[PDB]
């Protein structure tokens, strides 16, 4: 941080004892970090030596007894609620709240670290080892010792709190259906089908703001207004239901106005010896052909998604980069970590800054051929 | 080796992409004797995704078995065995190891010569005659020697 | 299609089939590790397992498959490799194997399930590699998880 | 999911031993954790922060020693020389790359 | 054309396992083998013998060859060649200068 350089020297284990090394085995020299021609716009780096990209690279190692490499890398970090912990874009997790330090409101989050291997510097100074500039104003830096590497990160005050839940999904068309003691909700829009008890949840006694409600109530709103105001009827006021893998199911049940003319033609017979949420399943004539006509769109939904899930599950294995760039809209890097998929941002290029190289020979070994163009 | 032909109409068609009513049965291997002593490959059928993938892992496997018998020279064995040797004397064992390793260095490049040379026609046929050469002169002087013993 | 879980094998252009047999999950025990002590440039690709057809009964060796499938072989190996994850299906969760070795066992509901066909909001990082030394110094093979068609 | 049985709690004289442990279920194999330990009422007291590096609290360097065995899955808290200070609930803690598990704490007394 | 050409390598690799694992030793006890077959009962009881000295055969020469591949084992048969053949001639020149008085 005061001048962009480091020692030529390290502390080493080996044979269960330290050691110092010394870069070419000179004396401790100042060297300077200089900036890594592969790195990206965002995720910068610098380095006191680039002898690991160059070729024979063993015999450079060899020419000298030992050799000493200071890197610093520029990554990005997420943690998620309750955040007591944060993984690095390196793959690597940090068992510490990035919201920890000496502050009042601070030193009461998690930690798995002893006080020895964190410190928390004060009016800090940044310095930009591209641009030799100090930053215009102080901040509080975090700096924690793993025993691999060191990390470091900008302190700021933990977020203000938000609403548990977030809005996953619109459905314009989900059936539900009583069986086993549970229901099943179901629809072509979501090829999972959400299982739960017949209770439903007391979301008022908890959703004390209002922050779900409001939201549940507005959508049911805007699409019964745009899809069904002319051809159905709203039964009665939104259920909240707790489905099984953790969501929150709000459910507003429909009656077509074909469907409903049945249930006001038997109540009049019945008035002769209004409000459908009496009435709904009471009359098993009108309701047995509704099972089956419902039950049969059910069906034909659950194997539309096992055959087109089955395609689409092929496919991601043969190039999970194009499956996943439709999927979330935008190009990204994917692996397949064995039955579960990895993914990325890739980094843009315009189109001018790339130059292709005139031939895919290759002059070491004759034999040879790249099989896919070279390009700068 | 070829049997018949039969009509398309003789095998069950799967009826469409959903179906029932199947009949099926648990089907037991009976492994021909010779897969357990000549070691005969069974047939697996034409290649999955996954069996093409399992097969490719295992040819690099190969490559790597047959890669590392030919570049594991025994001279490097040696030489790693030696480096070991003269590390646990200090210094004492450095400066002797330094001149050593020397000299153990111009025996493998003598050695790789005479080879080298040993690989050639002409080199492969000199050493023969002298060895030829070598052994009846030997076996002349020999019958001289056993001449004159007598008388 | 059939509605049931059964192998199949192409025998050329016609489907061969027959019906797997079910195990319960809590007669299946997963091995620690990976490596392959007789040989060490090579790693098993897919856990170990040994596992009971019945509750009682005699215990068998196998290798895990994919969609929860036990194959009888062990035969499934590959090069060993470094920084190595992955994450294989184990009866409604996953196993966690990290540098050929065991470590944990997720439930389905721990990881984020993207959306049917579209899906929008998720997070993401600029992932950076940080390979290990070794893949200088030794020149050892860096794991790049299952093999893409290309 | 992991569960993790406690065990050794109790009660002591000052100047006294005790051998905390913790088991746990096959699902989570301990010598793998990023981070496992102990923590008093919370305040770290000892932890193991990668799979062969240690951590302690600065009032227990010295008197405690935290070990893993792996065959049992299990951990213990070796602890020597108790102080009345150290008195306590003790709750231990394990986890994997983001998934995390908390034991039912047990109390210590001096 | 991918499986094509996988079937294809492992073809390849089973020749190749072939060729480093065909010995030559094998072939000659194959070749005695079909020899005591013919011979019956009688030949067994010699076989059984014979099977021992060319086992002690071949146990000599892949001996030498394990020496041979040594750097000390090279350079000392060289050696013991080159001062055989100076001793030959040295002794051949002796006699030659002799024989004519
Ligand atoms: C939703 O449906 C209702 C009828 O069920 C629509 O009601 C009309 O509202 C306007 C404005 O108040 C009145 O002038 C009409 O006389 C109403 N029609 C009837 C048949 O009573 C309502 O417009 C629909 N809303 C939307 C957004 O389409
Ligand atoms: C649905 O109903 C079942 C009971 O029929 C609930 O199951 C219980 O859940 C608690 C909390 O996990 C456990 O302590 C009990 O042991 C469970 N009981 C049985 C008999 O399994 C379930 O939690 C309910 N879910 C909702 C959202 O209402
Ligand atoms: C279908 O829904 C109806 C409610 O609309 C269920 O009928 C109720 O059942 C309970 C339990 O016997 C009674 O206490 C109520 O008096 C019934 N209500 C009415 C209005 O009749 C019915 O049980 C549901 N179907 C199934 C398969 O259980
Ligand atoms: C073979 O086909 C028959 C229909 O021809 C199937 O029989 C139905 O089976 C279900 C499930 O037990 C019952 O709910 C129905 O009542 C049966 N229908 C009749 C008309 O009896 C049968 O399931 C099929 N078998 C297989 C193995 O696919
Ligand atoms: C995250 O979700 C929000 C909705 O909760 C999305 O917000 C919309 O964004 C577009 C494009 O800027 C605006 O035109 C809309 O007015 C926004 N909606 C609302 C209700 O404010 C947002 O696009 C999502 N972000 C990502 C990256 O997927």
């Amino acid at each position: 941080n005061a001048k962009g350089v480091c020692r030529s020297t390290a502390k080493y284990v080996r044979n269960n004892l330290e050691t110092t090394a010394f870069h070419r085995d000179d004396h401790e020299t100042d060297m300077e970090l200089k900036p890594a021609n592969a790195a990206t716009r965002t995720s910068r780096g610098w380095h006191t030596t680039d002898l690991k990209y160059n070729p024979s690279r063993v015999e450079a190692f060899h020419r000298y007894g030992t050799t000493v490499n200071c890197i610093v890398e520029e990554v990005d970090a997420r943690s998620v609620y309750p955040y007591d912990e944060f993984v690095l874009a390196t793959g690597d997790f940090v068992y510490m709240s990035p919201f920890y330090g000496y502050r009042e409101g601070s030193h009461t989050e998690h930690t798995s670290y002893a006080a020895d291997r964190f410190k928390q510097v004060d009016g800090f100074y940044a310095r930009d080892l591209t641009t030799k500039a100090r930053a215009t104003a102080p901040t509080t830096r975090n700096l924690l010792t793993t025993p691999k590497f060191t990390v470091a990160w900008d302190w700021v005050p933990k977020r203000p709190s938000v609403c548990t839940m977030t809005k996953w999904q619109e459905v314009d068309e989900m059936l539900r259906s009583e069986y086993g003691g549970s229901f099943r909700f179901s629809s072509d829009a979501i090829c999972t089908t959400f299982t739960t008890n017949l209770t439903e949840y007391p979301l008022s006694r908890v959703d004390l703001g209002d922050c779900i409600g409001k939201d549940a109530r507005d959508a049911m709103d805007r699409i019964f207004a745009r899809r069904y105001n002319a051809t159905h009827i709203k039964v009665g006021q939104p259920q909240y239901y707790l489905a099984n893998g953790g969501f929150l199911i709000a459910y507003q049940p429909l009656l077509s106005n074909t469907l409903a003319e049945l249930y006001v033609r038997e109540h009049l017979r019945e008035q002769s010896r209004i409000e459908f949420a009496r009435l709904q399943f009471t009359y098993n004539h009108i309701q047995r052909p509704v099972n089956d006509m419902l039950g049969r769109v059910a069906i034909a939904w659950c194997e539309l998604c096992n055959h087109e899930l089955t395609l689409w599950n092929e496919a991601r294995k043969l190039n999970p980069n194009a499956i996943a760039s439709v999927t979330v809209g935008r190009r990204v890097s994917a692996r397949m970590l064995g039955d579960v998929m990895a993914v990325s941002t890739c980094v843009p290029v315009a189109a001018d800054n790339v130059i292709v190289q005139n031939s895919m020979r290759i002059s070491s070994r004759p034999g040879a051929c790249y099989s896919r163009p070279l390009v700068s | 080796a070829y049997s018949h032909q039969l009509s398309r109409a003789d095998i069950t068609t799967v009826s469409t992409f959903i179906d029932l009513n199947i009949t099926m049965l648990e089907d037991h291997e009976f492994v021909p004797l010779e897969v357990y002593t000549r070691h005969e490959i069974k047939d697996s059928g034409l290649l999955d995704y996954t069996e093409v993938q399992r097969r490719v892992q295992l040819h690099d496997l190969r490559f790597a078995d047959i890669d590392t018998v030919i570049h594991a020279d025994a001279n490097a064995a040696m030489f790693a065995g030696l480096g070991a040797f003269f590390e646990g004397m200090g210094d004492l064992g450095r400066a002797v190891g330094k001149v050593v390793m020397g000299i153990v260095g111009g025996v493998v490049s003598a050695v790789s010569g005479v080879s080298s040379f040993m690989s050639n026609p002409f080199g492969a046929l000199a050493v023969g005659l002298l060895v030829l050469a070598g052994l009846a002169a030997a076996f002349f002087a020999f019958r001289y020697v056993m001449r004159l013993q007598s008388n | 299609t059939v509605g049931r879980r059964v192998s199949a094998r192409m025998l050329g252009d016609v489907m061969a089939v027959s019906t797997c047999v079910p195990v319960a999950a809590d007669n299946v025990i997963v091995q620690n590790s990976m490596r392959i002590s007789s040989r060490p440039g090579a790693c098993y690709s897919r856990p170990l397992v040994s596992f009971r057809y019945e509750d009682q009964g005699p215990l068998v060796e196998g290798q895990l498959g994919e969609n929860n499938e036990l194959r009888l072989t062990r035969d499934a190996i590959e090069p060993c490799t470094v920084g190595h994850r992955r994450y294989f299906t184990f009866g409604g969760g996953y196993v966690y194997f990290e540098e050929y070795a065991y470590s944990h066992q997720l439930s389905r509901a721990d990881i984020t399930t993207v959306s049917t066909f579209i899906d929008l909001n998720i997070t993401m990082l600029e992932d950076h590699e940080f390979v290990p030394l070794e893949v200088y110094t030794r020149h050892e093979i860096k794991d790049s998880g299952l093999l893409d068609y290309t | 999911q992991v569960q993790l049985v406690e065990s050794g709690g109790g009660s002591v004289q000052p100047g006294g031993s005790l051998r905390l442990s913790c088991a746990a279920s096959a699902s989570g194999r301990l010598s793998m954790s990023g981070a496992l330990g102990w923590y008093r009422q919370r305040e770290l007291v000892a932890t193991i922060t990668d799979r062969s590096s240690t951590n302690y609290a600065d009032s227990v360097k010295g008197r405690f020693t935290i070990s893993i065995d792996d065959a049992e899955n299990t951990m213990y808290l070796q602890m020597n020389s108790l102080k009345p200070e150290d008195t306590g609930v003790y709750y231990c803690n394990a986890r994997w790359r983001g998934m995390n598990v908390w034991g039912k704490g047990t109390r210590v007394t001096v």
